[PDB]
Order: structure tokens, then C-alpha cells, then sequence
């Protein structure tokens, strides 16, 4: 996927 | 115009800074803050991080040509540090 969202 | 803000964040007890990121050179979308978790370290430092902030530098590193997964690792790496502090230079509209 080119719409990744990651929690930091 | 747009402007740059330097933001310094120390992670919480779980090692989390309290923000989400989207983008990266593999995502064909600039690296950008997509969430600020209310009352997290990223929300309570001064100056604070804002949703929509464009990430320019991570601990001095220009990340314009790095992948999503790379920059997540760079952020996690700042916890294993001198001051445990993450320094984000961001661009704000
Ligand atoms: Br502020």
C-alpha cells in the first residue's frame, strides 16, 4: 500500500 | 509564507511520542503528521507538533528521499539516544 499510516 | 518550526519531544512511558505519520518516498506523498494524540508528548511540548506539519528533518537528517518504514525507524531510534529526545524540523502553512 502507498497510503500507510504509522503510530510513533 | 510557510515557515519552519523546531519541535523537541521526549517519549512517554511506553516509548511513544504520540503522533501518526503518512508519506515517504515510496508512498509518493511527502512525510506529514496525520494525527496528534491528545495530551501526548507531541501535544504538550512547546512549541507543539500539529496535524498537517510537513516533516523536513529528523534529528538533523534530511528525510526527503527516505521510505515510510525508514523514517519510522529513525523516529524510534531517537529513544535510544543521549537525551531520548526527538528533534523534528517541520514546515507549517
Ligand atoms: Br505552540
Amino acid at each position: 500500500s502507498q497510503s500507510r499510516e504509522s503510530q510513533c | 509564507d510557510s515557515y519552519l518550526v523546531l519541535i523537541r519531544i521526549t517519549p512517554d512511558e511506553d516509548g511513544k511520542f504520540g503522533f501518526n505519520l503518512k508519506g515517504g518516498v515510496d508512498q509518493k506523498m511527502p512525510l506529514v503528521v496525520s494525527r496528534i494524540n491528545p495530551e501526548s508528548p507531541a501535544d504538550t511540548c512547546i512549541p507543539k507538533l500539529n496535524e498537517g506539519d510537513q516533516i523536513v528533518l529528523i534529528n538533523g537528517r534530511d528525510i526527503s528521499e527516505h521510505t515510510h518504514d525508514q523514517v519510522v525507524m529513525f523516529i524510534k531510534a531517537s529513544r535510544e539516544s543521549h537525551s531520548r529526545e526527538l528533534a523534528l524540523v517541520i514546515r507549517r502553512r
